[PDB]
């Protein structure tokens, strides 16, 4: 398996530890990860989909062309990029006037999208193509902790195009994190939004923190030692949001937050140092003690 | 055309009577036995495959035989001699495109015993030369008598 | 009170036309299938802590109340897609709200922080560009000191500015090219 | 200056009713096609398709009931087997497979019939005229 | 004889004339060979238009008529009778459709629409020249009817036919007639018991002198056509000689095994030796082998000696002239709507389960209880439109009865327990027939039932208490409600019955988009099908209540009695026949016909195909498949279709 | 005599209304109001059409689809709110309809060029004469009384006298036809 | 003997169970009282006249006559107005198919006028009904059109010479008709 590795923005430029975690974990499961040289913002659907839909799709198609000229499919570790690139690929697959509109724009930069790129989420790639048994085979250090799994919204939905099964009661991320030896705990309103998407974190911050605080509370009451996500936007909201929540509302939880690449990293015997856990706004060390 | 048929046509015109050709398709004259339950074709065979049974209709055995879409008159020597009819006498008076009708018949009865489940792409994929199978002697008189280039 | 003169009979058709061909005529015209059941509002997490009622946004559009475009409420949708999943009338609510935001944005109703995010992508190719903490961190972690991203590739950054100008996106956010800053 | 000439064969029960439904619903589509009524799609055979191309057809459309919904139980299954052979026969003759289009359209599916006519028109318009009629006329 | 054709272009007011230049089409039609008279008129189907055609037929000695107007699916019978009145054979008339297929879909392309109409007229004339005069085939009608399904609808059809004096067979799949009405406690809007109205009908049907009831039986084969159906009924084995059976029920007491009772929707549990419900007709018991253990225990307590394990299913063969399909419906399975938690939460139930709970003769003795606590719920929520008006489950239709039965069972719960609070979550209240709106006013004013306008988004179970919380917006307040309930009832909608696919395959009838059976015309033939001699009655034709199902049963008996009373009908002659002088018996056609019409025969020493005219429905598949052209379908000959294709491009000259 | 560009439909006029003595539902007005709204749109796409309703009752086969079609395909508007009054502008002849948009909690006052009252069904003028001649009863809705709504939906308690159609109660064409045939069987 | 303790007791005294029970006892005793003096009576067999009467020539009455006629029963169809067709003849289209209303109904109107077993009395009214089931004796007043059905064309060249304008009831009074008239063209 050879996949063009779309990086996005937050993971490469802020939470680089997730990138390090991903590069080794997926090499270890046996995926060659190619670089998309010159790939930009996907672009973030919340702001760019909200300002101009044509600009979102045109800039998204441009990143797809990078992979199509490479003769390779994209995999991403972020729901944000996954949603943006997947939905762009599908609409360009399905709507031929939208495809015409985009290539007349990309024609001015010597590009043309032809419909060959498939976009894959790394969690879904692991489940459907690699197998959850292959993660258990490589667990060097079992992680015997209770995990509050946060699927994020743009992973499973819209189900009518994602075709990743149920969005109401999914099992895909729970079985993945349970292959590391951890226990995914049920909690109230498990599938609810973290609050950050759709530009809401930037424009209505306290609204976003209200939803994040609800999620954290339900995880803690179900005995979660940390939360795990499949999106740097979720990561930032759970991690940085706890600082903001504390400064604005006055609650402190010090609830550790991990991206799935980091959690898999720990299972496969990676050095916490190369996971860049120190850059987390909330200390992971209470978690490191239990594992 | 067989020699007697040439004789009947000409002598009729010498006498002043109109000549009239035979009108049925070939299975009439052919001595091979059919199924009274009707023609059903499970697979399609090229004429070199297997061992054709001397008495059973070749079309029911799976060989593209043009007797069904070909006018009688010759005596059916090819099926009598162990090979399918190639259709050289041409269609009956009620068929214009001999190859089109043979294709219609062949497709209708292919997998007819399993009508709703037989894959409709088995038959085109098993025939590598279609124009040559169905238009040997009549292509210039077919509705499409050329290949466009 | 609400009179005819305060209503815009064609608002729904604007939203539809703004959504053609992206994300699609059939996608956004699903707005006209809504029968005001309120399943979306019951599913909305933003509605559980604000005055935001998803169903009312759809309603105000169908009736022609332009103040939707000026409202703060359309911007409280997180695009979780839950209403989309459950709507019994196949209303593509999440795409309808984003299209409405386009018309809101071209009317000047864009948050400053959102304009910034758009400026960073136009200038550096990325909503979150790399700083020098990014370099020193990526060093210690074992990664390429600079990510292989458009930010460090003038050709790809040329391509985006070319495309951006063609789309009029720079004029939408009011970005000035030589001053290299946004106009308020 | 040039408009596609399209010929249609629609079953009386489902597809002909779908074309009526589009007319009742004022569902506009290009005026290239002319529809010939038959009781069943099983009435359609290769010779009818080939005859239309001979006459000058740039595209040929056939519409019948959904598979299983045939008013005569299984007429469409015979037609489906014939049309798959006809697709590849048309290629051996240098006629683009895309010039032939068969669809399953029920009487209620006026909208589907409308877009089928639109998609087929654009496909045939982009292919240009079929050059068979002008080769035989040399 | 040389064709003499009259061509008539219709304006249809401006429906055609507004887009198609009819005078120009008319002028063009006179350029085609054999067109003797051509004219445009504003309403051709109007009496002045028909009188114009018939009068030209005589004055101009026409042998063909072309009418370019609307669809033959509307006026083909109209114009066929018009020409027949003038002495012209009805099959020398050809319909060109220039409205539905031209003027109405090309309104913005008038020039091209006019040119299209011209080609559609020429294609019509082209086939018209080669049409032949045909004669309708008369057939006898067997004086007997068959009803499939013994609910209210089918029972009503059998009693009406039987009362008219026609022998009638009534086939019931389950051991008892009665259908889903038998499962209901009361019925809106009178609030009678279902037994009040149904049970006397069940009694009358069982002892009617002209009705043979085959309970625990199913139709397994139907062949033939109107007036001449040969049907095979598999009368399943009960393993109890019914003639000797008393129905006392002593045997059920001794049975040592338990079985999920389907009549109670999986709530109540029965024995393998059982009778569906205490008022079942026939009042006979049945042994289900799927669980029978054969210890003889049942036979020991039975006086008559009716029990008998050696029983084998018997196949009955019967001639009938007409068939009425009345196989009812099933409740929607709301498991797929995951947000509501049916099949997951104990205290989420369907409405049809509630009927079995609230019914006096029910497994709970008429007591509404929580299936987790066993306690009586003091707060109840009704959720409307479950499985209806919902594109996510592929059911975009209204199930018609769920608004009324929810208010009905709310009244009944309030009567048994006035302290109960009942909330109905709805989108529209559809109380649309006589007394319904008043029933709706009464539910709120008199019984204090509460109505929330808001389709719930999800049901949240309290795992600890089994209580349920219903999240929904009060749309009439603009606020989100999260009320707690001891029991949630899902007003599931109607869907076709499981065996509908089997019945459809046997009778050869169509279905509407909602998957119910398709009537011949949505306005003027609500109980006819497009298959002659086959009719519909009840909920299998579409979601409807009892009064509508009963009226349809009586309507289907009137329609199905017309062929029986006439004793003869006519079948269309658009049929296939063999030209013996062209057929050399290739055998291609035989297997193509799903009715077995073409047959290989031996006349004059040779083998030749032969079509049994009575078995041909006129599909035209096997003429299209005949490689010799001996096989042709009248009115759709290959040569006729060939001319029609040429007419698109040139006059057939 | 000009063509009206803005048209308002008012539902439940003379039905579901205790003030006029008609507490029943007339059964067809929801569907015929959407119907003629479609037929007006077809003859004039730019016509604005609002339907002021309380419940949309599209209850039979194809009716709910017809209701969805009216809104999605024909762009017909639905206001949930029974109008309180109509006010004519004596200058122009136009009409203002006043109603609460109950799904917003705000009072609407939109202007229209033509207002259509979706009037309900009442017994026919001669129903009194016929009733005395046949000797049959009437239900609370003033239509003729069947023997029993479910046991005998087209019989009367007068032996040998039967009912069919809207004289027995408000209903559409397929319902009247079915009763026509039902009454033929019973008679 | 029948005692009514439901409609007359249990359903109207739900809040007074003790008195409803006492009342039911009295109603049983009043029934038993009459029961003691009831006498064996013989049902009276009467022949049934092999003919039907349908009052009203709309889609519902037309359907009943055609069904009865097609069964082989003589049937009389009495229509009060000049023409059959009912309100369906006034509709433009019919939901949910939007079929032309008159265009689908007119073949039924044609069929009923031509039917061998149906006698159509248009512009007529039933003025008296006597007898019982199977033995009705009815009077039909064929009202005078003052035009000879046999000697009149139906062309309508006498309206122009009429000074009286009358509310055209077929058009609900929106257009005026002459004293001499035909209701609608497809009549
Ligand atoms: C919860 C609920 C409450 C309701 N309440 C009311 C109410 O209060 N009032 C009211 O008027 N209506 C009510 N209805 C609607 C009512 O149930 C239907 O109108 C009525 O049952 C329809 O009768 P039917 O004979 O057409 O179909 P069914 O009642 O379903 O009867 C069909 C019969 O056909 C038989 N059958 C099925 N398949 C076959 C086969 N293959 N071969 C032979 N026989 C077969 C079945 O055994 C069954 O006996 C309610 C429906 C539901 C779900
Ligand atoms: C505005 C409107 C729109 C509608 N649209 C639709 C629609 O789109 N689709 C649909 O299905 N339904 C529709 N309906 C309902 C439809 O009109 C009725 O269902 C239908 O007319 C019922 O036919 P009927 O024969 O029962 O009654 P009618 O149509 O009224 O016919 C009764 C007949 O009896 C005659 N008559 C009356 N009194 C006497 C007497 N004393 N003696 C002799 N004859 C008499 C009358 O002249 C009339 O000819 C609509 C109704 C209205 C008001
Ligand atoms: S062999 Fe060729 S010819 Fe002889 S029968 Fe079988 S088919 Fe007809
Ligand atoms: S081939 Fe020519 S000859 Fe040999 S059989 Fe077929 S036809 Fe008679
Ligand atoms: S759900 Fe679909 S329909 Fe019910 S409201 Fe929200 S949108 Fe309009
Ligand atoms: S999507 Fe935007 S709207 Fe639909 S629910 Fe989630 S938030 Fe409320
Ligand atoms: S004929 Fe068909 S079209 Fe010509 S008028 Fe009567 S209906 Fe309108
Ligand atoms: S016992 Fe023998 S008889 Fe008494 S019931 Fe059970 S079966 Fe019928
Ligand atoms: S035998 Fe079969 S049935 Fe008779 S009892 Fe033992 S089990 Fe119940
Ligand atoms: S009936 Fe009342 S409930 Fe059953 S569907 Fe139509 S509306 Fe929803
Ligand atoms: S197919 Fe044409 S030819 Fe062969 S038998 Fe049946 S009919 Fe005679
Ligand atoms: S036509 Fe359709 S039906 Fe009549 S015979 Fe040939 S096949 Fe059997
Ligand atoms: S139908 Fe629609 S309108 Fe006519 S009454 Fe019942 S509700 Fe009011
Ligand atoms: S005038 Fe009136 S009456 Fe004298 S004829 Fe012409 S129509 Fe018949
Ligand atoms: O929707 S956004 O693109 O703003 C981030 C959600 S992952
Ligand atoms: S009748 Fe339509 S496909 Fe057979
Ligand atoms: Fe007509």
């Amino acid at each position: 398996m050879k996949y063009a590795f779309f990086l996005g923005c937050i993971m490469p430029n802020r939470y680089a530890g997730v990138e390090a975690a991903t590069r080794t974990v997926m090499e270890k499961l046996g995926v060659e990860l190619v670089d998309m040289t010159g790939a930009s913002c996907c672009p973030a659907p919340g702001v760019f989909g909200s300002f101009d839909q044509k600009t979102w799709l045109t800039l998204a198609a441009r990143n797809l062309c990078i992979a199509e000229e490479m003769g390779v499919d994209i995999v991403t570790v972020c729901n944000g990029c996954y949603g943006s690139l997947f939905e762009a690929a599908h609409l360009l697959h399905d709507n031929k006037e939208a495809l015409n509109f985009v290539n007349e724009k990309l024609d001015k930069v010597g590009k043309e999208y032809k419909g060959n790129v498939k976009v894959r989420h790394f969690a879904e790639l692991i489940y459907n193509d690699i197998g959850v048994d292959k993660i258990a085979e490589k667990v060097e250090r079992p992680l015997n902790i209770n995990v509050g799994v946060h699927y994020g919204c743009h992973f499973l939905k819209p189900t009518d195009v994602k075709h990743l099964g149920s969005a109401e009661r999914p099992v895909m991320l729970d079985e993945i994190v349970e292959a590391t030896g951890a226990k995914s705990v049920p909690y109230a309103d498990k599938m609810m939004c973290c609050g950050a998407g759709g530009g809401v974190r930037a424009r209505e911050l306290e609204l976003s923190l209200d939803m994040t605080n609800e999620k954290i509370e339900n995880m803690i009451k179900a005995g979660a030692d940390c939360t795990v996500n499949v999106c740097p936007f979720c990561h930032l909201q759970f991690d940085r949001g706890q600082i903001e929540i504390k400064e604005k509302f006055g609650k402190e939880y010090n609830f550790p937050v991990l991206h799935l690449s980091q959690l898999l990293g720990l299972a496969m015997g990676m050095d916490p140092k190369d996971l860049a856990l120190s850059v987390h706004q909330i200390s992971v060390d209470p978690l490191l003690k239990k594992i | 055309p067989n020699p007697e048929m040439i004789a009947e046509v000409v002598k009729a015109l010498l006498e002043g009577k109109e000549p009239e050709l035979p009108k049925k398709n070939l299975c009439e004259e052919c001595a091979r036995k059919k199924s009274e339950e009707g023609v059903a074709i499970e697979t399609i065979k090229r004429n070199y495959e297997g061992n054709p049974d001397p008495e059973k209709c070749l079309l029911e055995q799976g060989y593209i035989c043009l007797g069904i879409a070909t006018r009688e008159g010759c005596g059916a020597p090819c099926p009598s001699s162990g090979v399918p009819c190639s259709g050289c006498s041409g269609p009956t008076d009620a068929v214009v495109d001999q190859g089109a009708k043979m294709i219609s018949a062949l497709c209708s009865d292919f997998g007819i015993d399993n009508d709703r489940d037989v894959d409709p792409m088995i038959l085109p994929k098993s025939i590598k030369d279609k124009i040559g199978s169905f238009y040997k002697f009549t292509l210039p008189s077919a509705f499409v008598p050329i290949r466009l280039k | 009170m609400i009179y005819s003169s305060d209503l815009n009979k064609n608002l729904a058709s604007q939203i539809i036309e703004a959504g053609t061909p992206i994300p699609g005529d059939d996608v956004v015209s699903s707005l006209k299938a809504c029968y005001q059941c309120g399943t979306c509002t019951g599913s909305c997490p933003s509605g559980r802590r604000t005055s935001y009622r998803t169903r009312k946004v759809i309603r105000k559009a169908l009736l022609g109340m332009d103040d939707v475009l000026d409202s703060d409420d359309i911007w409280k949708c997180t695009t979780c897609y839950t209403c989309y999943e459950r709507c019994p009338r196949d209303v593509k609510v999440t795409e309808i709200i984003k299209t409405i935001r386009n018309l809101a944005a071209q009317k000047g109703n864009m948050a400053k922080a959102h304009k910034m995010t758009a400026m960073y992508v136009l200038k550096y190719g990325h909503a979150v560009p790399a700083n020098k903490n990014t370099a020193e961190l990526r060093k210690s972690i074992g990664l390429s000191e600079k990510a292989p991203i458009a930010q460090f590739s003038e050709k790809d950054l040329n391509e985006m500015n070319t495309l951006i100008k063609e789309l009029g996106f720079d004029e939408l956010i009011g970005f000035d090219w030589e001053k290299g800053a946004l106009k308020e | 200056e040039w408009e596609p000439k399209i010929i249609g064969f629609c079953c009386n029960w489902c597809t002909y009713g779908g074309a009526d439904t589009a007319g009742v619903g004022r569902m506009q589509y290009p005026p290239s096609i002319r529809i010939i009524r038959v009781m069943c799609s099983g009435r359609i055979e290769p010779s009818l398709i080939l005859k239309a191309f001979k006459e000058g057809a740039d595209g040929v459309f056939v519409g019948g009931c959904h598979l299983g919904d045939c008013h005569y139980d299984s007429g469409n299954y015979k037609w489906q087997r014939r049309v798959m052979m006809l697709y590849e026969l048309l290629e051996e003759l240098g006629i683009e497979k895309e010039r032939l289009n068969h669809e399953w359209i029920s009487a209620s599916e006026g909208e589907k019939f409308q877009n089928t006519m639109k998609d087929f028109y654009n496909k045939i318009e982009a292919l240009g005229p079929c050059k068979l009629k002008e080769e035989l006329d040399k | 004889e040389e064709p003499r054709i009259g061509v008539y272009v219709c304006h249809c007011g401006v429906n055609i004339g507004g887009t198609v230049d009819c005078p120009d089409v008319t002028e063009f039609a006179k350029t085609l060979k054999n067109v003797v008279v051509a004219r445009d008129y504003k309403y051709m189907c109007a009496d002045p238009g028909q009188e114009m055609i018939k009068k030209d037929i005589k004055e101009h000695n026409l042998n063909r008529v072309v009418v370019a107007a609307c669809s033959p699916r509307l006026h083909e019978p109209t114009f066929r009778r018009c020409v027949a009145e003038a002495g012209l054979n009805p099959f020398l008339f050809e319909f060109a459709n220039i409205r539905e297929h031209c003027s109405w879909v090309h309104m913005h392309e008038k020039e091209k629409a006019t040119e299209k109409a011209k080609d559609l007229v020429r294609m019509a004339v082209a086939k018209a020249r080669l049409l032949e005069p045909l004669e309708f085939i008369k057939v006898g009608v067997t004086q007997r009817a068959l009803v499939i399904g013994g609910g209210v609808a089918g029972i009503q059809t059998a009693l009406d036919l039987g009362d008219m004096g026609f022998e009638t067979i009534l086939v019931e799949k389950t051991p008892s007639v009665g259908g889903r009405m038998a499962q209901l406690d009361k019925t809106f809007p009178t609030n009678d018991c279902s037994i009040c109205i149904l049970a006397p009908k069940m009694v009358d049907v069982a002892k009617h002198p002209n009705v043979k009831l085959y309970a625990y039986s199913e139709v397994v084969d139907v062949q033939g056509y109107v007036g001449n159906f040969k049907v095979k009924i598999m009368k399943k084995a009960r393993y109890i000689d019914e003639t000797k059976c008393t129905g006392c029920g002593q045997c059920s007491e001794v049975c040592p095994i338990d079985v999920p009772n389907e009549f109670d929707m999986g709530i109540g549990m029965r024995k393998a030796i059982y009778k569906p419900f205490p008022q079942a007709v026939p009042a006979k018991y049945t042994i289900d082998k799927e669980h029978c253990i054969e210890c003889g225990l049942c036979a020991k307590v039975c006086g008559p000696n009716a029990i008998d394990f050696d029983q084998e299913p018997e196949i009955i063969e019967a001639e009938v002239g007409t068939i009425i399909c009345a196989i009812g419906y099933d409740a929607f399975d709301p498991t797929v709507r995951e947000e509501y938690g049916y099949g997951v939460y104990d205290n989420v139930v369907t409405a049809l389960e509630l009927e079995r709970m609230i019914n006096a003769s029910g497994p709970t003795g008429g007591k509404v209880i929580r299936l987790s606590d066993g306690q009586k719920p003091k707060r109840i929520a009704f959720i409307q439109c479950v499985g209806s008006r919902d594109a996510k489950v592929g059911n975009k239709y209204c199930s018609n009865v769920c608004c009324m039965y929810a208010m009905k069972n709310s009244q009944l719960i309030k009567e048994k327990s006035p302290d109960t609070e009942i909330d109905i979550y709805y989108m529209d209240i559809r109380a649309f027939s006589k007394g319904y709106e008043e029933f709706y006013e009464r539910s709120a004013k008199q019984y204090g039932i509460k109505f929330m306008r808001g389709r719930p988004s999800q049901v949240i179970e309290d795992p600890e208490t089994g209580n349920l919380v219903v999240r929904a917006e009060d749309t009439l307040l603009g606020e989100i409600l999260e009320k707690e309930y001891d029991l949630v009832v899902l007003s599931v909608g109607m869907v076709p019955t499981k065996s509908a696919d089997e019945v459809q395959k046997i009778l050869g009838i169509s279905r509407t988009p909602d998957q119910f059976f398709m009537e011949a015309h949505p306005k003027l033939r609500p109980v006819d099908t497009a298959t002659d001699g086959v009719y519909l009655a009840g909920a299998c034709q579409g979601p409807k209540d009892i009064p509508a199902s009963v009226a349809q049963g009586s309507a289907a008996a009137s329609r199905a009695a017309i062929p029986l009373a006439k004793g003869e009908v006519e079948v269309e002659p658009i049929i296939a026949s063999v030209d013996a002088e062209i057929c050399g018996g290739c055998g291609v056609c035989v297997k193509q016909c799903p009715y077995g019409a073409p047959r290989l025969v031996e006349k004059d020493g040779k083998v030749v195909a032969e079509v049994i005219s009575a078995l041909c429905k006129g599909c035209g598949t096997c003429p299209a498949g005949c490689p010799s052209g001996a096989l042709e379908q009248d009115h759709f000959k290959t040569i006729q279709l060939f001319k029609q294709i040429e007419g698109m491009f040139r006059d057939t000259a």
